[PDB]
């Protein structure tokens, strides 16, 4: 199972890409 | 060119795509602890 | 195939995504008056 | 309105929509 | 009214949509920490 | 930090943003 930790470092990951890619 | 930002909009969808797994994730996540 | 239908298909996935977005704002705020 | 049950339906119906998209 | 433009709007809309997704995971986050 | 009231503010005035971007 996906902890909690994980999770709220994957949502960072995928957001972070985002803004790169947005820039 | 418009054909790279068209190739950068699907990588930001397919990202996006992913955010809502997670936030979706944990909503059931805390529905089942709730109810 | 062409840009044409390609931003079409962009348009209706973020569409699509709009309304998973809603359905998660549906289910926090559920959650939240059952919570506080 | 919705029923839980319904939510998890169009959150897989709006995800069937997208996947046929990016795929 | 062109490609140029359909398509700075899907940019504008996926960013906004990315702060309304940013306020969703602060929602689960509070809602986490209360359960939790 | 934002309290549950500005959340609920929020989430409504960028829905409504991004209706209006999509038409």
């Amino acid at each position: 199972e996906l902890t909690w930790e994980e999770w709220e470092k994957k949502i960072e990951e995928y957001t972070k890409k985002i803004e790169e890619i947005l820039k | 060119g418009i054909v790279q930002q068209q190739n950068n909009l699907l990588r930001a969808i397919e990202a996006q795509q992913h955010l809502l797994q997670l936030t979706v994730w944990g909503i059931k996540q805390l529905q089942a602890r709730i109810l």
